[PDB]
């Protein structure tokens, strides 16, 4: 059992950067693989980036790799999604999800716990 | 001599050898950083291989036949004489190959040919590794745990000082030469201890050739060739699969907890060649053989279980000093790995009985069974659990392998 | 980690002059020990010059001393090699190398294996 809250996100121009933070609150949260998901109105949540529960390997979506970078701090139990070169297409509500001994799946159904979600809007 | 007395003496030499390796290892990482560590990975592996290859891999046979023919002085002289000629002859061929192929060897170890002079220097250093390991194999044949421990301890002290003087003079290449001198300089305290304890006359080391004995010692050369090919290949294809569905850093935490076991298990397994191998080699009947095996299992099983539970209780502390604290999730693989260590140690009892009987039939069957069991379990657990599965497949391998060793032993005992 | 690019190569008659430059990438360039190496066509690497990370202490090979001069510019992360009295025996591919003081030791400053970061090398031909 882990609680996930999201930080950051808001109105930002097109081309600059904007990072996020997912604070993991739970007992032995290092055993949970973390993943980032975003959603558009009408469509379902799509995969963005995840990390293995050991924190050794990372995964990225096809339209995400090279631009976004996901990191995790085990000491403070917080996940990050450093976004670079933002396009208006990246405008979505971003969620961080956790799974016990997971973090290698791109499907939202393979993640047990979810956050409330933060809003990211890219204009210009 | 006994299993308890030999284990305490070997534990002192293991404690010093481990502590000396951590001091040289940390000094290596601090002096040259990650660039010098990755550039020296292949060279360091060759030094470990030379600990067995430079003497043609007859050391287990030397201990077996010295213990078998310790009573007859004329036969014992032929054993040491043939072993001395086999070690001197093969190491000389190794020196010639290392000199002529100094450029290709340096290319295969470092990627360039700037280390030719070091390889040629290693051609002489490996002779000290071969002769030093032979003298230690002679003490093991007489179950001289104290003489073998005193040689390794004193050798560890001069090896640390030699590495210090070498790296301060030669820089990075001096440190590489110093890493090679650490196992080679054991020949100096071992030679002194062989004559101070008076168990073997120095004239017995005169090279002679008994044709029937050289062929018998060649059986252990094939054994060392099989054990250095069968299982290490399984781990190569294991880490290949582990690094195909995950990253190489996931392999790093798998090999990281394995290095944990490789160190602390020596407090139990290193005494097998000092006592169990020479003792089982002298026993002839199945009743006496079963007595030793059961007595050894009643000792190493609770001892390795108390040590494994102690390692699990200090897994957070052991991750700190022994390895770089990079992934805190490295603590979750200890529970599965230490269980497999307990049963692999128990399986080593039956394995060393195969050495004492020079049985090539049971040796190949043991290596093939461990190979098939590892590949079957890794093909099922690695792609799903990652490095945890690599440690889970290793545990399940020796759960079934130890049960297969016990079952095969029961049919062999009752014939 | 450390990238090195040589420049200034060319063809120069016997007894002429030529100057090489080696640009290093990355900070803490002043803490690195830099050196020049050459490789004649069909032969192994040969030490030429080396500049120390402190005192500006230099070291030159026997067949080079009195003719070549190595210098260091920490503000530009650049190593220079002023080659005077160029003989036909100096025709080789000159490459620069970077290393740390612990890699060189006391007497191991002329050995190419003590340098992990190497440059590609520029061609210098005499006569």
């Amino acid at each position: 059992q882990v609680q996930l809250v999201e930080s950051g996100g808001g109105l930002v121009q097109a081309g600059d950067s904007l990072t996020l933070s997912c604070a993991a609150s739970g007992r032995t949260a290092y055993r949970y693989g973390m993943g980032w998901f975003r959603q558009h109105p009408g469509k379902e949540r799509e995969f963005v980036a995840s990390i293995w529960w050991t924190g050794t390997t990372t995964y990225y979506a096809d339209s995400v790799k090279g631009r976004f970078t996901i990191s995790r701090d085990d000491v403070k139990n917080m996940v990050y999604l450093q976004m670079n070169s933002l396009k208006p297409e990246d405008t979505a509500v971003y969620y961080c999800a956790a799974k016990f001994y997971g973090g290698n799946s791109k499907r939202p159904g393979d993640y047990a716990y979810w956050g409330q979600g933060t809003q990211v809007t890219v204009s210009s | 001599v006994s299993l308890a007395k030999a284990s305490l003496w070997t534990a002192a030499s293991t404690l010093v050898k481990i502590g000396a390796g951590l001091l040289v290892g940390k000094l290596l990482a601090v002096s040259f950083g990650p660039a010098g560590l990755g550039l020296a990975a292949n060279f360091r592996q060759l030094i470990t291989v030379l600990g067995v290859l430079a003497g043609a891999g007859i050391f287990n046979g030397v201990t077996k036949y010295v213990a078998q023919y310790h009573d007859n002085p004329q036969q014992l002289r032929r054993v040491v004489g043939t072993s001395s000629a086999m070690v001197l002859g093969f190491s000389t061929l190794m020196a010639l190959v290392f000199v002529l192929a100094a450029a290709p060897i340096s290319q295969g170890l470092f990627g360039n040919t700037d280390y030719q002079g070091l390889v040629r220097l290693v051609a002489l250093v490996q002779m000290g590794i071969a002769w030093g390991n032979l003298l230690l194999a002679l003490m093991k044949g007489f179950r001289d745990a104290a003489g073998n421990a005193l040689s390794l301890i004193v050798g560890s002290l001069i090896g640390v000082l030699a590495y210090y003087v070498s790296y301060r003079l030669g820089g990075y290449e001096g440190a590489l030469l110093g890493l090679a001198l650490i196992p080679a300089l054991v020949v100096i305290p071992a030679a002194i201890m062989l004559i101070k304890r008076g168990v073997i006359p120095l004239s017995y080391l005169k090279p002679s050739w008994d044709n029937g004995l050289a062929g018998q010692l060649s059986k252990f050369t094939l054994m060392a060739l099989i054990t250095s090919v069968t299982l290490p290949v399984a781990y190569i294809m294991m880490r290949k699969l582990l690094a195909a569905q995950y990253s190489w850093d996931e392999v790093g935490i798998w090999q990281g907890v394995s290095s944990i076991s490789d160190a602390y298990l020596q407090f139990i397994t290193a005494s097998f060649s000092v006592y169990l191998l020479p003792t089982l080699s002298r026993l002839t009947e199945k009743r006496d053989i079963t007595r030793e095996v059961v007595k050894s299992l009643k000792f190493v099983l609770p001892a390795v279980a108390a040590a494994s539970f102690t390692v699990w209780l200090l897994r957070d502390f052991a991750i700190w000093l022994l390895l770089s604290n990079k992934f805190t999730a490295m603590r979750d693989l200890f529970a599965w790995q230490l269980v497999g260590d307990v049963l692999k140690v128990g399986a080593y009892v039956f394995g060393y009985l195969v050495i004492a009987k020079a049985s090539l039939r049971f040796y190949i069957l043991a290596e093939v069974s461990q190979f098939t069991l590892l590949m079957v379990f890794a093909h099922w657990l690695i792609p799903a659990h990652g490095a945890l599965g690599a440690a889970q497949a290793y545990m399940a391998t020796y759960i079934v392998y130890f049960s297969l060793c016990c079952g095969v032993f029961l049919l062999w005992r009752r014939r | 980690q450390v990238q090195l690019v040589e420049s200034g190569g060319g063809l120069v008659q016997a007894g002429g002059s030529l100057g090489l430059s080696c640009a290093a990438s990355g900070r803490t360039f002043s803490n690195y020990v830099m050196a020049w190496f050459r490789q004649a066509p069909g032969k192994e690497r040969e030490f030429v010059a080396r500049i120390s990370e402190s005192r500006g202490t230099t070291d030159y090979a026997d067949s080079v001393k009195g003719r070549f001069t190595i210098s260091r510019d920490n503000a530009k992360n650049t190593i220079y090699l002023q080659m005077n009295s160029l003989n036909p025996g100096d025709t080789a591919v000159y490459s620069c190398a970077a290393t740390l003081p612990a890699w060189t030791g006391i007497i191991g400053g002329r050995r190419p294996g003590n340098y992990p970061y190497w440059g590609q090398g520029t061609q210098v031909t005499v006569s």
